[PDB]
RNA sequence: CUGAUAACUUACAGGACGCUUUGGCUUCAUUGCUUUUCAGGUGAACUGCCGAGUAGGUAG
DNA sequence: ACCTGAAAAGCAATGAAGCCAAAGCGTCCTGTAAGGTGA
DNA sequence: TCACCAA
């Protein structure tokens, strides 16, 4: 069984305003944005794995759960280093 | 380029006719004579080096 | 302090005499004197 | 029985084709590809068995992007590394042993060398197959990409390559088979229960052809040593 | 909470006046301005 | 059945100050556009009457 | 009621394209995270 | 568990 979807989005911004698309990890530009070629112009992209970290975040389960965590292994959050559902949990 | 006659310009071919253009200025017909006017300024920039 | 001051001329030159504006700074015939200018209408 | 599939677009796949060149993907990734697309078809009918694979690429953008790996344990990420990845948009025109629109969309494989293939649905019309080559390559939209063919030119060296790369500007050189190191043996953990030997690969160039049928269409071929995936034409 | 503005000024320069926008950092021009395009 | 399977790079930011391109100038001598040429299909819609009507009305 | 737009030859040579001087200094280029083996 | 190590 299959399902696809084709989503669209519509942002109505207001003048002349910032856009935050995912950006680099390497190791000069200390802000380098994420890229693809649409047509002749280099475009900025959100990343499929950045993407599927956002559809993917469920875990609101552990013992102390105030928000949702993206679903994984010994669930980590990035906000603060920290891993709800510790193994010695 | 010496002198002597090219070979290729026969009698015929050297009385083919020319055409070309020139601008052409005259006076018009029931006109009476022609203005011309202009100005002179005499200054003293002889005195020194620019 | 701020005192600004709109200025205006007006020359009265001969017939059909010349006038001389700044000239720019140039980086078969070529231009031996180029005008400075501006875009009006 | 020329099934044409168009605007195969592959967002994020990798450019480290070899541990040694970077660029398009390698042509082990394509072959695994269509041979994920005959082998789920063969759930229903069991002799579907494609041939050979034309590939027509338009949109490379080869980039440095990141990976994120993930948590491992003293609970931290494991080592930092550096991945290039590259953005392809190509079309593919098989070439089959002899089927709905639903049974196609529904196999065809997902992955094509960690990126993520895509059709999209107003695409869905181009997927009806055809008998004249010449009519099937007048059939796809998007008309403007170079197909692959291998550039059979005696090398043996990078300066070899590199000589190469010069006089053509769009040649371009990536992984074509896997060169190995023992034969195959029965070992305690291997891959889906089959013998298992250790490979290097193997560098050829790759021309661009603008349309020699056999020469364009690639297939897999097994040398006692080694596994390259080859134009029919050599 | 949000609370975006929109801000809009005008400016009446005198005649033939001077505009002073920001202008680049660069590693000959020795006064390079900011850009953008609108038109 | 893809150097296979799995994969959030993030966060912050004032490039500025000053600046006279100027001087000189002769484009110009010469000149034959000509020769010839059918738009036709008009037998159709006439001839009276009133009115000062070169206007305007009316009969068959 | 429709149909037609003519051919035949030519488009000149002579000479020149100036110089001279210069191209400013002060100051800086950020830090935090992410180890495989061995006693 | 920790002392080991470079361009």
């Amino acid at each position: 069984g299959l399902a696809i979807f084709e989503v669209r989005a519509t942002l109505h911004l207001p003048t002349n305003a910032m856009v935050r698309p995912s950006q680099v990890f390497t190791e000069q530009n200390s802000r380098v944005f994420q890229s693809t070629t649409i047509d002749g112009e280099r475009s900025p992209i959100l990343g499929a794995f950045k993407t599927g970290a956002a559809i993917a975040t469920i875990d609101d389960w552990y013992p102390e759960a105030t928000e949702p965590l993206r679903v994984g292994r010994f669930g980590v959050h990035r906000e603060d280093v920290t891993c709800y559902r510790h193994p010695s949990t | 380029v010496s002198g002597q006659p090219i070979k290729s310009a026969t009698a015929e071919a050297l009385a083919q006719g020319n055409p070309h253009q020139v601008d052409f200025c005259h006076v018009p017909y029931g006109a009476s004579h022609i203005e011309c006017s202009f100005s002179v300024s005499f200054s003293s920039e002889l005195r020194q080096p620019y | 302090g701020l005192a600004i001051f709109e200025v205006r001329a007006t020359l009265h030159l001969p017939t059909n005499a010349m006038v001389r504006p700044s000239q720019v700074f140039t980086e078969k015939t070529q231009n031996s004197r180029v005008f400075q200018s501006t875009t009006i209408d | 029985s020329f099934l044409v599939l168009p605007n195969i677009r592959v967002c994020g796949a990798t450019a480290l084709s070899s541990p040694v060149t970077v660029g398009i993907p390698s042509l082990t990734a394509f072959f695994g590809f269509v041979h994920a697309f005959e082998r789920n078809i063969n759930r229903t009918t069991s002799s579907f068995r494609v041939e050979s694979f034309a590939i027509c690429v338009h949109q490379l953008h080869v980039e440095k992007r990141g990976l994120t790996a993930e948590f491992v344990e003293t609970i931290s990420a494991p080592a930092t590394r550096d991945d290039w990845q590259c953005d392809v948009v190509f079309s593919l025109i098989l070439n089959t042993n002899f089927i709905d629109q639903d049974t196609l969309v529904t196999s065809l494989p997902k992955r094509l060398a960690r990126g993520s293939a895509k059709i999209a649905i107003d695409d869905f019309k181009h997927i009806n197959s055809f008998s004249t080559l010449e009519t099937a390559i007048e059939s796809l939209p998007i008309e403007a990409g170079r197909w692959l063919s291998l550039y059979a030119q005696s090398n043996n060296n990078l300066s070899d390559l590199l000589a190469a790369m010069t006089e053509d500007h769009q040649l371009m050189a990536s992984c074509v088979g896997y060169h190995l190191l023992e034969e195959p043996k029965d070992k305690p953990n291997s891959l889906r229960g089959y013998k298992h030997a250790i490979a290097e690969c193997i560098i050829g160039l790759i021309n661009s052809i603008t349309f020699d049928p056999n020469t364009i269409f690639w297939s897999l071929k097994n040398y006692q040593n080694y596994l390259v995936v080859q134009p029919r034409s050599i």
